Formats: C-alpha cells, structure tokens, sequence
RNA sequence: CGCGACCUCAGAUCAGACGUGGCGACCCGCUGAAUUUAAGCAUAUUAGUCAGCGGAGGAGAAGAAACUAACCAGGAUUCCCUCAGUAACGGCGAGUGAACAGGGAAGAGCCCAGCGCCGAAUCCCCGCCCCGCGGCGGGGCGCGGGACAUGUGGCGUACGG
RNA sequence: CAUCUAAGGCUAAAUACCGGCACGAGACCGAUAGUCAACAAGUACCGUAAGGGAAAGUUGAAAAGAACUUUGAAGAGAGAG
RNA sequence: CGCCGCAGGUGCAGAUCUUGGUGGUAGUAGCAAAUAUUCAAACGAGAACUUUGAAGGCCGAAGUGGAGAAGGGUUCCAUGU
RNA sequence: CGACUCUUAGCGGUGGAUCACUCGGCUCGUGCGUCGAUGAAGAACGCAGCUAGCUGCGAGAAUUAAUGUGAAUUGCAGGACACAUUGAUCAUCGACACUUCGAACGCACUUGCGGCCCCGGGUUCCUCCCGGGGCUACGCCUGUCUGAGCGUCGCU
C-alpha cells in the first residue's frame, strides 16, 4: 500500500529470481585465471607482440560517436591492395584483416595504408630457417633488437 | 466390514522381488515394477522425488568399475606397461 | 509355505544365517563401539520385506 | 615350505597343474580337519593353502595370457580381451593417422603461408 | 610458516591424516630421538621406533636411566612396549605400559642392511643441507 | 550466500585513512597509547639505512 | 496441426488453455521425418533432408545419412567432423537444417529472441540477476 | 524358352564394425501448467517457469552477415559493464520489456554443391612381402574383388574464380 | 538510395557448472545446532506399493576394567584393591 | 575474561508452540465372554500355575480331534539358562 | 507425642540441561572434468580359523601378481617372515582374474526348456546318456553368398 508522497516503484521479482542468481565470488579468481593465460599466450609467442595482431584505424557509426577514432576489426582488402600486401600474407605477419569492411572516403583509405607502411617498417621479421636468411631481416636487427612488444600494436589516438 | 474384519482376508501378494533394482514392488498381475519399470528398458526416475533419485543414483551401491576408471584416469588409462622389473 | 520357490528359499537361508549374535571377541577389538546386533530380527515381531 | 610366485615361473604347464592338485588335495583335508575340530595349527593352514592356489592359478592364467598376446601380435584381428581395454569412448575416437591426415588445399595454405616468426618495435 | 597451497593446516584434517594413518607411515609417525652419542655417531636426530632396538624413557612414571629392550610396536594404538616397563594388574599377572615412541631414546640400534641405508640416506642429507647453508 | 559481503570506500577516503595513520605513527603520545614499547628508541619516525 | 493429447478435449484450466484444436508443432514435418529416420538408424548419423512428394495425408522426404565408422568417412577430411562424438543425433538437438529452422536463429533486429546461442540462452542471461561483489 | 545384364527387393548364427543403458550440476530440442498477483476475475501475471519426453560434451550451443546503420559509418560468435527499468508491450490495469551505438574479456577463420577443365585423376575390401605394433600406419605387388559417369578426386566458392 | 546475398557445411578462445574425481579455505554450526545422516544412516522401522524415514558422540594418561574374603540361588551387597 | 571498535541465526511464560524429561491422578481403573478344579509325589533356593500318578470335569466326530492350501520363515527337534 | 502437609537447607536418587571437547557438516574457491555389449549404473547371492553388521572382495572371493616400502598384523589363536639362492606389513596399482540378475543378448521367468559345433567318459563311432568348452538377441553400415520378380532389356 501507498504512504504518503513516494515514488511509483515497479521491482521485476515476481518471477522466482532467487533460482537464478549469480553471485561474483570467483571474481577474482577469473582475474587471476585470465592473467596467467594472458602470461602464458605471451610467453608462447615468443619476440611476436603479445596483444596480438596490429587492427585498423576506424571511425565510431553513429551521431554520438563519429567524432572518436578507434581500433576496427581488421584492414579492409582495398588498404592492403594499395598498401602492397597479399591479403593471406598479411595474416601470418600479425595484419588483421577483415575481408567485408569497404572504405567509403580516401580520407581514411589513405591513414590505414599510411598505417600499414609504419607497421611494415617497424615489422623486424624472423628468417624461417635461422641458418639461412632469405629476404627476412638481418642478423643485427634481429640479435638483441626483438623484443615482445606490449600493449596493442600503435595504440589509436584521437 | 471395512476395518479388522476385513484384514483378516488379505493373503495373496501383488508385489514380488523385481530381478532388476531387488525392490519388492514388482507387480505379479501387471509384471511391471513399480519403482524401476523393469521390463521397459530404461530405468524408471521421476524429477519430481529427489529423495527417491539419492537412494539409487550411482554411488550408492559398489562401483565395481566405476571405482577403477577413477584410479585409472590419474595415470591416463596406460595398458600394456608393467613396472619396472626390481 | 511348503511350497516354494528356489529364490524365495535362498532370500530367506541370507535372513536366517545373519540373524545371530555378535560374537563375544568382538568387544575387546581396539575402538570397538559396537555392543549388540542392533539388527536382530525375531519371526514374531518383525515380518520380513518379501 | 612355501611358494613363491618367481620360481613358479619357470616351471611347465604339467607341474604347474600337479603343484595345483596337490594343494587342492590339502584344502580338502584341511576343510574335513576342520569340520572335525582339528587343531589350530590346521586351521590357520587353510588361509595359507588358499593363497597358494590362488598363486598357482594367477601364474598359470598370467602364462597363457602372455603366450596369446605373443600369438597374436602382429595379427589384424585379434580376441576382444587381448585388445586395449581404455574407455569405451577412446576406443570410437580417430586414430593417431587419421586425426593428422590434411587435404591437398590444408596442405597447400601451409606451404604457400606459413605462420611467421616476427618482432615490432616500439 | 606454511606458505604451500597444497599442503593443509586445518586442525580436523590434520587429525584425520593422523588417526587414520596407514601402518607404513604409522612407522614414520611413530619415530624417537637418537641419544647424544648415536647422534654424534651418525649424523642423524631421529628414526623410526622398531621391535628390537634399546631405549629409555624419559617421560612420565617410567622415567629413568633404565636401558629397555623394546619387544612390541603397537602401531594401531600408536605405542610401544618395552621390558620393564610394566605393572601388575589385579589378579597379579604382569601387562606392558604402553609408551608414545617420542617420549623415548634409542640408546642401542638394531642394525641390519635396511636400517643402515636409511641412516646413511639422512646423514648424506643432512650433509647437503649443512653445505647448502655453509 | 548474496550478504553482500563487500564495501566500496572512495579512494579518496582510502588515501585520507593512510595519511592519516602515517601522521599519528610519528607521535610517540599515540604509538605509546597502542603499547609499542618505545621508550629507548632514539627516535620515533625511525628511519635505518638501506643495509637492511 | 498437432492435437493436444488431452482426454475428451479437456483442458483443466484457465480458458486460454482451452485450445485442443488450431494447434501447431513447433517444428516442421521435415525436421519431424528426420528425427524418426534418425532414431531408427541410432548407429548413422543425420546429414540432411529434402522433399521429394505430398499427397493430402501424408509428406514424403529423404533423409541422407551417414556411417561416421566407415572407412570411407574416417579417412577422409572435409567429413571428419561427422564422426565425432559432439554431433551424434544433430536431428534430435535441432542441428539440422530443417531442425536449426525451427529455433528463431539468425543475425540482426529480427532474431532477438535467441542472442546467445538460443531462446534458453537469451532467457537465463535476461532472467539472471547478477549481484556482483561490490554493490 | 533357356541363358545373361541391370533395377527393385529378400534371407543368413555370412566377414568386419557400429547403436542401445547409466549419470544428468552446467548445455541443446520439444512439451508445458496451476498455485500466485491483479486486494473479485476471464485477457494479462506466475511463465515458456515446475512437472513430462528426447539428445550431448568437458564444456555445450552459437558463429563468419540475406548484419547493424543512416554515420566522417561500423563489421563472425560468445561473455561482462553500460545502454535501461529505457524504446515498446499491457483489462495502457496489475505488471512486463529488449536492441544498436560506446567500453572491455577473447579474438581465427574457412569448406562444399553448382559453373567449368583434367583419359575416374578417386575411394573401400581381401590376399602377399618388408619396416614397425600402439591409438595399427607406411612402402611395394595382385590381367585380385567391389564402389563410382544416377559423378569419386585435384583446381576453385562471392574476399570473386 | 543504402545494405547484404537466404533456402548447404565446419570451427578454438573468452563463457556455464547445487552431479563426479582430487584439493584449499572460512568473522559459518557445534550433537534438539550443522546435511536426514559426526555413530553398523538412506540404516532400524512403517506402507501392498509409489514412497516415508529416525533415535543414537564423551570412563580413564594408561584397562591399571576391581584379584582375594564374605552373605545370598542369583540380581545385588559389605570389605579389600 | 576486561576495555576500544566491528558483525549477528543476539535475550522467552505463553503460540491447542517443537523436541526431551517428569508429576498429581494412583498403588487408582483395572487383570470378570466361552461350567472346574482337587489330592499326593518328584525336581528345585523357591511350586495355585512345571512334570508324574490319582480323581472330578469339558470339547462331544459340523471337536478344543487328525491332516493340508494361502501366509509365516526356522517358530520344528534336543540340550542348557 | 506422633502421622500427614507446607517451606528451607544437607545428602541421596531420577533426568540429561549446561559447559568444554569434535576423524562431521555447511558455504566459498581451485584444478581436472573420466561410464557402458572388451558388458555400465544398480541389484542379488556368496567369500574370513574364530565374523552378525559396516567395510573390502568374486569360487584365485576381508584378496593373486607386480612395484615402492622395510618388520609387522593384533581381539584371541596359529604360523611364517636368514630382511641376500629376497621380504612381515602397508601403500601404489600398469599384470592377471572378476559368480548370478541387470541395456542384458538362445527362448522364458514368482517356473523352466531348446538348437548347432567340437572334446572327454559309458560308447568302444553310431549315435543315445553324462560332463566340459564355444556359439545361438534386436536394429543397423560396408562388403559376401544364396535367391525373387507377367520390373526394364538382350541373345537364342
Ligand atoms: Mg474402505
Ligand atoms: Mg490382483
Ligand atoms: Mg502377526
Ligand atoms: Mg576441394
Ligand atoms: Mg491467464
Ligand atoms: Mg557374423
Ligand atoms: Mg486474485
Ligand atoms: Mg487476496
Ligand atoms: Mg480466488
Ligand atoms: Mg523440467
Ligand atoms: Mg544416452
Ligand atoms: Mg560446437
Ligand atoms: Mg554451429
Ligand atoms: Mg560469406
Ligand atoms: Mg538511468
Ligand atoms: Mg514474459
Ligand atoms: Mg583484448
Ligand atoms: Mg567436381
Ligand atoms: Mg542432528
Ligand atoms: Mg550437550
Ligand atoms: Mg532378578
Ligand atoms: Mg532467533
Ligand atoms: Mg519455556
Ligand atoms: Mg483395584
Ligand atoms: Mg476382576
Ligand atoms: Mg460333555
Ligand atoms: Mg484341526
Ligand atoms: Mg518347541
Ligand atoms: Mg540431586
Ligand atoms: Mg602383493
Ligand atoms: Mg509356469
Ligand atoms: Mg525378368
Ligand atoms: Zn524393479
């Protein structure tokens, strides 16, 4: 029953909650889980970036958000056309690349390929046979200069 | 008349022992038991009594291979291997 | 009855050879806590499951 | 005066089976010593004879056991019980070739784009 | 402290482990000083109590200079017998005291092939350690 | 077992609360009032070097 | 249409319950024939089906099955995936074609009724309440 | 008025395999109330919930757009925060009630049919020899059987080839 | 105008887990409590059956568990230990 | 256990309250359906009730007799307490 | 004077509260995440020198082997056990074994009755009796053999 002046409240418990509850006790165990398989993914991709593959630069949809830059899915096959990649190279040298995105404007066509020549540059890349460099990357860039990078591969800015 | 009198007349057993679940509840007229269902090949269990359910759920009796997976488990199921001759 | 069956028989010699006393050696066993078979069963008191 | 399990092992099938006898000779005077009052001595002699047989017949049933394997080894079909017994599940699962085996375009994607092995700098 | 995670300190489990101890840990459970000369001797501290080995008791009634035989192990009461140590009940016949191994020290080892490379095993470990720590 | 268990204090109070116990731990009124026995003690925010 | 299997038609209960007639199945008639073809064939595994005929009474369709232990499909790739033993009885979960078409599944605004993997899914993920360990 | 080929069927304690039943906390497919609330009660609510039936696995299901959007556009699925007790539904009463964008955990993509080309290039079984037994493979041989043109394999799949 | 390309198929990870195997812990309960069950408990017992379902922990450090005498047919006592 | 804080499954005369125990009633109601017992002896610590003998009675063959079915399940039979 | 009754106290009973104890629960978390025709879960019946229950086990039956350990088990008895021409006990468990029902599988069961093929015995091969062993369920896939059809054809 109403008492005095309140506020009309309309609780959703009339459907046997209690049945369905989930508390967060392994809260902090699923941290710890999910940070001892972070360490672990790390450790076995040895000198490759442990966040994972370099993702594009990308403009937020709607009204609210176009003002912001983010990070997408993956290159679009135009960018890594002009950028001179192969589409299934680019995956196996740690490019994401998501084959249904397409690329409205040359604006941001030309900072994702811009995007891909610094990455390029920046990629030290391991010869397949450590005897035998083929077209990798010399011995010296590779000696002591390989590092895991950490973080996501040139984190997006506004 | 319905109460002692009428005790007096009862001398011929539905129930018998039922060679599946050894429960006195195998219907002779019927030849069905009434707690595990025998002849049917599924074993009879009813969501609506869990007290019925731990009384038979496996566990409750001897596990005389169930017993032996969960040893055998530990070492990955290995066969053909002895220990090492002393 | 006279007339029986063989597993009828067989249940009942298992009723009547496990209705005995405990033996007396028993309670000298170290942390015995056993006094008496609690599951004696009289033919007059108790009627069996079958 | 006992027996062992390792020196039984060298014996033939004929005295395996005669030492057998002879034990299950003396378990059946030890149940009539038994049945007769007898003596203390006699009746622990029961437990001992017992595990007697008992080893007789695990070197016996060890022996030909390890014969039929050796028997059927190499075979294509051999009895259910001289085949692995690990799980009625990991039996039904592929085998070692056949869960490794790849298609011709598998086998191509590999060879054409190996996953490489790369560093970025900062 | 304890620091290992798979290794418990809760008071019911730890009585558990003990009062329902298989007889081959029961014998490390039921372990006795060496006296100061066998620990100068071999280079161990303790060892599992055994049926033929010489002790005396240096707690409780029983205490003394007494060297005792040791002639039972009791393993599921989790004593021992030793010769003199005894009193006459009732009807006078004479019954064993039994004795928790802990409250007693072996002054004489009863030696065979076994006891000697158990000894041997603590004493190398003990040098170990003593050169770990050096 | 929903008891709610846990608070959430503001990390601005959390950080008042340590700044307030590092401010009393230099009075020897106060440390002496929790019974620290700090009565040869030279000096009481007693600093010692890395060494240790 | 499917009949409610109820006594003389009655229905004990609130009058919107009173239907026994107009009913309709929540799956399709093919989805039907290729759980009784898989039943049958306990030891085959359902692939697919198609329609091949009607009269007024009855639909005909022809169920494809596969044998996951012949040597045929064990040593093959591409068909591997039938053997194992997560898709054994597909017809019987709603993991056929005809099955999964009964399961409101799909992408965008019209599906929300099975974000999550299935109308269960969506149902505990909407009906749980999550109480965290700081409030 | 016989002998063959095929098609469609049948039998066998034929050779070799497979399924059944249990558990069922979590998962998938169905079926599915009423108590209760509405201060009565029938729609509504309880609730797609209890009970009922079937099927799995160490996870399951889902999943690489017949998508979201309307932007300077994003880009498989799943989970968390938020959107949001909101848009909406509702004897518009009691009550019910999502999604997109945004931020994160994780991150991975692909394969056929078809259209075509390539002397069916393809596959199973049984024997023989050899290397090994371990989830039975490899290699070679068989004018040895069978499957298969009523279509096997290689290339190739919307990102075009 | 925008956007995708249905009616064929596979796919790890993040996610779930009041059953199971093995562990760790607790501002929890302390034998009418906490599981029904600290114990020969889903036992005894009840019902034709589906099913229902308990009560019940503690000598002492050590049995050293009262030898022996005495009254009584014994239970039971008095001494003694 | 005191003091400063913290946290509750935190205070009992009632609920025809729950479980357990115990009173008065009270040495009370009662041990009254189907005619009935008596003498002697034995064993025995002990005899209205056991056993033997002697009487007097009852069931009166549709039995209080002799055997079975169902059901019970060792109650059968010896010996001992 | 007593008896009886009441009150209070001492002692003794009856009763099992309180307190102290705790090899039990409850709750949370973690890691694994494994049954079955090669016969599961479950049930029944058996198995110890003295053993009813619980526990363990299956006619090899409170356990065999193997490995680790290293002198016990124990309520009583008995007997081993040079602990080196190897070893009590316990643990582990990879070898072997694992009765009858049960998806339960020759047919059937509140009972019982078959059939086929080998082996042994009475026979002294011929098929009768006794015993032993191996088979004999339903569905289904691939292949095989034997077939059916006034189904479609070919040759004659
Ligand atoms: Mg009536
Ligand atoms: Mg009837
Ligand atoms: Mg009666
Ligand atoms: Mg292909
Ligand atoms: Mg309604
Ligand atoms: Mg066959
Ligand atoms: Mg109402
Ligand atoms: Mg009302
Ligand atoms: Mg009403
Ligand atoms: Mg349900
Ligand atoms: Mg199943
Ligand atoms: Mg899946
Ligand atoms: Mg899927
Ligand atoms: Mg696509
Ligand atoms: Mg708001
Ligand atoms: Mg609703
Ligand atoms: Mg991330
Ligand atoms: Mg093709
Ligand atoms: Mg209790
Ligand atoms: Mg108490
Ligand atoms: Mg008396
Ligand atoms: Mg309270
Ligand atoms: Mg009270
Ligand atoms: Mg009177
Ligand atoms: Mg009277
Ligand atoms: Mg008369
Ligand atoms: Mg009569
Ligand atoms: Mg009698
Ligand atoms: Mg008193
Ligand atoms: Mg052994
Ligand atoms: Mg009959
Ligand atoms: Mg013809
Ligand atoms: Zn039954």
């Amino acid at each position: 029953a109403p008492s005095r002046n309140g506020m009309v409240l309309k609780p959703h418990f009339h459907k046997d909650w209690q049945r369905r509850v989930a508390t967060w006790f392994n809260q902090p165990a699923r941290k710890i889980r999910r940070r001892k398989a972070r360490q672990a993914k790390a450790r076995r991709i040895a000198p490759r970036p442990a966040s994972g593959p370099i993702r594009p630069i990308v403009r937020c949809p709607t009204v609210r958000y176009h003002t912001k830059v983010r990070a997408g899915r993956g290159f679009s096959l135009e960018e890594l056309r002009v950028a001179g990649i192969h589409k299934k190279v680019a995956r196996t040298i740690g490019i994401s690349v998501d084959p249904r995105r397409r690329n409205k404007s040359t604006e941001s066509l030309q900072a994702n390929v811009q995007r891909l020549k610094e990455y390029r540059s920046k990629l030290i890349l391991f010869p397949r046979k450590p005897s035998a460099p083929k077209k990798g990357d010399s011995s010296a860039e590779e000696l002591k200069l390989a590092t895991q990078l950490t973080g996501p591969v040139m984190p997006v800015r506004n | 008349t319905k109460g002692t009198s009428s005790f007096g007349k009862r001398r011929n057993k539905t129930h018998t022992l039922c060679r599946r679940c050894g429960s006195k509840a195998y219907h002779l007229q019927k030849s069905t038991c009434g707690k595990c269902g025998y002849p049917a090949k599924r074993k009879r269990k009813y969501n609506w009594s869990a007290k019925a359910k731990r009384r038979n759920t496996t566990g409750t009796g001897r596990m005389r291979h169930l017993k032996i997976v969960y040893r055998r488990f530990r070492h990955g199921f290995r066969e053909g291997t002895t220990p090492k001759p002393k | 009855s006279s007339h029986k069956t063989f597993r009828i028989k067989r249940f009942l010699a298992k009723k009547q050879k496990q209705n005995r006393p405990i033996p007396q050696w028993i309670r000298m066993k170290t942390g015995n806590k056993i006094r008496y078979n609690s599951k004696r069963r009289h033919w007059r008191r108790t009627k069996l499951g079958l | 005066a006992k027996i062992k399990a390792r020196d039984l092992r060298g014996k033939k099938k004929e005295e395996l089976l005669k030492q057998l006898d002879d034990l299950k000779v003396e378990l059946s005077q030890l149940r009539v010593a038994k049945v007769t009052g007898g003596a203390a001595s006699k009746l622990s002699k029961i437990r001992v004879v017992r595990k007697s047989i008992a080893r007789v017949l695990t070197v016996i049933n060890q022996t030909q056991k390890e014969n039929l394997r050796k028997f059927y080894k190499g075979k294509k079909y051999k009895p259910l019980d001289l085949r692995p017994k690990k799980t009625r599940a990991m039996r039904r699962r592929l085998n070692k070739h056949e869960e490794n085996l790849k298609t011709k375009k598998q086998q191509r994607k590999e060879r054409l784009y190996p996953l490489r092995k790369y560093a970025v700098k900062a | 402290m304890k620091f290992n995670p798979f290794v418990t300190s809760d008071r019911s489990k730890n009585r558990k482990r003990h009062f329902n101890a298989p007889s081959h840990i029961r014998r490390k459970i039921m372990s006795s000083p060496l006296s100061k000369e066998l620990r100068q001797k071999y280079n161990v501290r303790s060892m599992p109590i055994r049926k033929d080995d010489e002790v005396q008791v240096v707690r409780g009634h029983y205490k003394g200079q007494q060297i005792g035989k040791v002639v039972q192990v009791y393993r599921k009461k989790y004593v021992i017998y030793i010769e003199r140590v005894q009193r006459e009940k009732a009807n006078g016949t004479t019954v064993h005291v039994g004795i928790h191994p802990s409250k007693v020290v072996i002054t004489r080892l009863k030696l065979d092939k076994d006891r000697k490379k158990i000894l041997e095993r603590k004493a190398k470990s003990r040098q170990v350690g003593k050169e770990k720590g050096k | 077992t929903w008891r709610r268990w846990h608070r959430r204090v503001n990390t601005t109070q959390k950080r008042y609360a340590i700044c307030s116990a590092l401010a009393a731990s230099a009075l020897p009124a106060l440390v002496m009032s929790k019974g620290h026995r700090i009565e040869e003690v030279p000096e009481l925010p007693l600093v010692v070097e890395d060494k240790v | 249409g499917r009949k409610r299997p109820v006594p003389k038609g009655a229905t004990y209960g609130k009058p919107v319950h009173h239907g026994v007639n107009q009913l309709k199945f929540a799956r399709s008639l093919q989805s039907v024939a290729e759980e009784r073809a898989g039943r049958h064939c306990g030891a085959l595994r359902v692939l697919n089906s198609y329609w091949v005929g009607e009269d007024s009474t009855y639909k005909f369709f022809e169920v494809i099955l596969i044998d996951p232990f012949h040597k045929a499909i064990r040593r093959n790739p591409d068909t591997q995936w039938i053997t194992k033993p997560v898709h054994k009885h597909r017809e019987m979960r709603g993991l056929t074609s005809a099955g999964r078409k009964s399961r409101g599944l799909g992408k965008g605004h019209k599906f929300h009724h099975t974000i999550g993997g299935s109308r269960r899914a969506a149902w505990r993920r909407r009906n749980t309440l999550q109480l965290h360990r700081y409030r």
